[PDB]
């Protein structure tokens, strides 16, 4: 499954 | 650039302003691609003024500044994650989800997606708080394809966060008040809203049939076929689990994937180049020869018994296994005439090939199918051409190998089969 939390590095 | 002595100094000034321009400077060191220092921002203690800060609406600048912040550690490992949750941050990102800068709203949206996305309990955690009736609300547009295509991505990946995770399920009402959304989103023309649509409905039904029934007639299954034929990767992955988890279901739950038209498409995915596809579709293929006998024929029908031949002849061993659980799934169901015509396309050589393999579960299953294979025989009075077709091609030699095999059942099997059809 793909991952579960998303990090905002923009 | 800041250091995080300076960004505490700039907190505690209790001037907004300070306390703005410190925020950034967390949110820009959070955001940094090289290892964020997200326990040292925890340790300094500054989770809970980023939280009293997602309050302030008349500063909707730090609002959006410590709502990044905040999404970032949460975004981390478990106890990262826990500890903006201990701050109270899950019910001030769900007042921020009404804010008039729709900005913020999206940073709640994401930060609430994170959380949610660390298991069961905050997932359950979130819905208790209320978040779906206003993360709902925000796609409630007559056309999706009015909103930003940025954050139409984040409210489906956080809304496929809601469908996420077992033990226990997400709750059943929570469920029922997401799908009509789910349904739109499955149906929109953005792959990556694609994409997390199919893995949310692949969660929703990765469980026991009353699940799978819920997803299956809001009549998404036609949707989910033709996502199966996609030419993006990362559509056909989550929608090829969905199909798959789906006909673990009912059989009549699986005559709606064939009544779609799924397995039109299976000639493509069982050669397909990805290996997790291959493997993928062939044990959704169990699944269905597992079914009825009409089942079974339509995947005669559809000319997918030589492609059953063919994963078993060459793949990865992950697919091989399944295929040998295809087979012995299929000669365990079908008629005489139905596993005549498995004999017909080539399985014995492939079949007896694989009771080479170390793996003590894939003899037994191949055990198993040939002692299927020769009940039809039996039935038909060839036992004894099936018997030199199974010396032929070396096979005999490995049965016989195999009742001094560590395994009690692949001992007794493969003593069983010499005993009935290898005598005098």
């Amino acid at each position: 499954s793909q991952s579960p939390r998303r990090r905002r590095s923009q | 650039n800041w250091s995080v002595e300076d960004i505490v100094k700039g907190i505690n000034s209790n001037n907004l302003e300070s306390q703005l321009q410190a925020t950034q400077a967390a949110r820009k060191l959070l955001s940094r691609e090289k290892q964020p220092p997200i326990d040292n921002i925890i340790r300094a203690g500054l989770i809970p003024k980023f939280v009293s800060f997602l309050g302030k609406t008349d500063c909707s600048p730090i609002q959006f500044e410590s709502a990044w912040a905040l999404t970032n550690i949460a975004s981390g490992t478990s106890e990262q994650t826990k500890a903006v949750v201990d701050g109270g941050a899950i019910p001030a990102f769900i007042s921020l989800l009404a804010s008039p800068h729709a900005h913020i709203s999206e940073q709640a949206v994401w930060a609430l997606g994170n959380i949610a996305g660390d298991g069961s309990a905050f997932r359950d955690l979130v819905i208790k708080h209320g978040a779906i009736d206003p993360l709902l609300a925000l796609l409630a547009v007559p056309d999706l394809s009015t909103l930003a295509c940025g954050y139409l991505r984040n409210l489906t990946w956080t809304l496929s966060n809601l469908c996420r995770n077992k033990n226990p399920a997400p709750p059943l009402d929570a469920v029922e008040q997401i799908l009509p959304t789910l349904v739109r989103l499955l149906h929109h023309n953005d792959p990556e809203v694609l994409a997390d649509s199919c893995w949310a409905i692949s969660y929703l039904t990765d469980g026991p049939n009353e699940r799978i029934e819920m997803v299956v007639k809001k009549g998404v299954v036609p949707q989910l076929v033709k996502l199966l034929g996609a030419t993006e990767l990362p559509i056909v992955t989550p929608a090829l689990r969905a199909i798959g988890n789906i006909v673990t279901g009912t059989d009549e739950q699986t005559q709606k994937v064939i009544d779609a038209g799924a397995l039109a498409v299976f000639p493509s995915l069982l050669t397909n180049p990805k290996t997790n596809i291959q493997k993928e579709a062939t044990w959704t293929m169990s699944n269905i020869t597992a079914g009825r006998q009409d089942q079974i024929q339509q995947v005669v029908n559809h000319g997918l018994v030589p492609f059953l031949v063919g994963v078993l002849s060459k793949a990865d061993f992950k697919t091989q296994k399944e295929a040998a659980w295809a087979i012995t799934n299929y000669t365990s169901g079908g008629t005489v005439e139905q596993i005549v015509y498995l004999v017909h396309c080539g399985i014995i050589e492939p079949l007896m090939n694989l009771l080479s393999a170390k793996d003590t579960k894939i003899i037994q299953v191949i055990l198993d199918a040939i002692s299927n294979i020769f009940q039809a025989a039996e039935k038909l009075g060839e036992t004894e051409k099936l018997s030199i077709m199974i010396e032929e091609c070396g096979g005999l030699d490995k049965i016989e190998a195999l009742q001094r095999h560590e395994n009690e059942s692949v001992y007794k099997a493969s003593l069983n089969l010499i005993e009935k059809y290898f005598s005098v």
